[PDB]
């Protein structure tokens, strides 16, 4: 088997294709779905929605551009949902914010979200002579200062390590996927049919096991932006606006025996919180030093 | 709102018009022959559901009693005749609809059914197929009212019917809203329709359609619906109920 870089891009995107295709196939043709705001704002407002459609983003689009705009993550019963993700069975939405009391829902999902940007920064930023591959996303919580994502790269490219103009680089290219806006969309997909998008990642198959190994149905949760899919936990933000600051920081390599895994460590802020000229330089020192939790 | 301003503007004083308002027809339909709940199935059994409209044709005496008032009063009467040209009222009615033909519209339906039909449609495109009626039609029940004042009788005759039709509404710029043309779509339809007797004219018009309370709920809408809540003012606080 010889595989071309932009091949293996098509595939993927087209297995996701049929994915959807298969999904909204399902022919629901059109069902309402009733949701409610439990939210404080307009308490005791209803919604009639299209069941497997319609999105809680949509039902942000009744009320104003400011909960389309302020909102990142949604809270439906017992669940944050994300926003482009469309509704099952008859719901109560909440809507979330960077300014909330209890934030911490959001925060969770902001470093995954940024996480999971660096890894197009990072794939596609090496010579096709070489090969990268993309471990898992460790989440760190986020008093930890910064998101850190997992890669092996090919054995002969093993002695040398980053320049700061390499690093400033994959920030300058992080920052050029900010400037053209990408939404963030979520499928469901079985374990069967994840198995075969990832394919030549040993990593990515593995993991895709024990997560859907944990939960009985065998579920598999995917997130596609622009090109680029990767499976994780939780909900992610809507759009790829929202990130203001990027910085790849530092990276590290972690050496086990069977495997060489080297740390990408990164700091974001969003366009809502944007801190001062100084505040991130002093965020940007604490983002250096290597960052551990994974268990 | 209900509301006069007694204190200022008096009143509008109490005036005898010397015209005395001429109506061709009245809004009210007289009585609402309620259906058998399993008719949605009962009608997979034709010889069951027609034999059940016959016996209670030729069972009525309040029907049979309207029926002698129609028949005495205008001659050359027949009920099997009937569902027919009603069942024919509806395809030209409805085409009129269709073509935007107010004119002819006039004509068949009746003063209480054509302000509703025609208000809400009126901005819109709107258009309708009638492909199969499936069940026959059948007359239902008849009324008659006794105006004592003009002298006036008023007859009512019920038809139901079991049809089949394709129904499009294109929104003022063209987009669709309610529904899709190429689906023939079961529909069943209770009808009143009503004649004025003493009148030398002679007129047979559409006057209502009644819905049973257990039909099948209607198509579902394309966009999205909000409803707000009661609004709140600077003092007052939201309350809910479970």
């Amino acid at each position: 088997s010889q595989l071309s870089p932009t091949e293996l891009i098509e595939m993927q995107n087209d297995l996701f294709n049929k994915e959807k295709n298969r999904q909204l196939s399902l022919t629901p043709r059109t069902e309402k779905i009733e949701v409610k705001h439990v939210g404080k704002t307009d308490p005791g407002t209803v919604f009639v929605m299209n069941k497997n459609i319609s999105t809680p983003y949509s039902c942000a689009m009744h009320l104003s551009e400011w909960y389309c705009r302020k909102s990142i993550l949604a809270l439906v019963d017992g669940q944050p949902w994300d926003m482009y993700k469309p509704l099952t069975k008859s719901c109560e939405i909440k809507f979330l914010t960077f300014k909330d009391d209890d934030p911490g829902e959001v925060n969770k999902a902001y470093w995954r979200s940024c996480a999971m940007m660096m890894g197009c920064v990072i794939e596609r930023a090496f010579k096709d002579e070489y090969v990268v591959s993309l471990v898992r996303a460790p989440e760190v919580p986020v008093i930890a200062g910064a998101f850190c994502y997992d890669v092996v790269l090919d054995k002969r490219l093993d002695e040398w390590m980053p320049t700061k103009e390499n690093l400033h680089s994959f920030t300058k290219d992080a920052r050029a996927l900010i400037y053209k806006d990408l939404p963030f969309e979520t499928l469901e997909v079985e374990a069967k049919v994840a198995l075969e998008i990832f394919q030549h990642n040993k990593y990515k198959l593995d993991f895709i096991e024990e997560k859907a190994s944990q939960n009985p149905e065998r579920i598999v949760k995917l997130h596609r932006f622009g090109d680029f899919i990767d499976v994780s936990e939780g909900p992610l933000i809507p759009r790829t606006s929202i990130c203001f600051q990027y910085e790849v920081s530092a990276v590290h390599n972690l050496q086990t025996q069977s495997s060489l895994v080297r740390r990408f460590q990164g700091l974001s802020l969003p366009v809502h919180l944007r801190a001062h000229f100084t505040i991130w330089n002093k965020l940007l020192e604490r983002s250096r030093k290597m960052v551990t939790e994974d268990k | 709102f209900v509301e006069h301003a007694r204190k200022a503007g008096l009143v509008i004083p109490h005036e005898r018009l010397e015209r005395p308002i001429h109506l061709a027809c009245t809004a009210g339909i007289f009585d609402a022959y309620v259906p058998p709940e399993g008719d949605a199935r009962i009608s997979s059994l034709s010889k069951e559901g027609l034999a059940q409209r016959a016996e209670r044709l030729k069972k009525n005496v309040a029907s049979q009693l309207s029926i002698r008032k129609i028949r005495e009063s205008d001659p050359n009467f027949k009920i099997k005749d009937f569902p027919e040209k009603a069942k024919d009222i509806f395809i030209e009615a409805h085409l009129c609809l269709n073509n935007s033909d107010h004119d002819r519209l006039h004509t068949l339906v009746t003063e209480n059914c054509f302000p509703d039909m025609v208000w809400d449609i009126r901005y819109k495109t709107v258009r309708w197929s009638f492909v199969e009626s499936l069940e026959p039609p059948q007359v239902v029940q008849v009324r008659c009212s006794s105006l004592m004042n003009q002298g006036n009788i008023y007859g009512q005759v019920t038809v139901r019917m079991h049809t089949r039709q394709t129904l499009a509404i294109y929104d003022r710029f063209g987009r669709l809203m309610y529904g899709q043309e190429d689906v023939p779509r079961d529909v069943l339809e209770y009808v009143v329709f009503e004649k004025h007797l003493v009148d030398p004219y002679g007129s047979w018009r559409m006057h209502g359609k009644i819905i049973p309370p257990w039909a099948p709920p209607k198509q579902p809408i394309l966009k999205t619906v909000m409803i707000p809540g009661p609004q709140l003012k600077p003092w007052e606080e939201f309350e809910e109920p479970q």
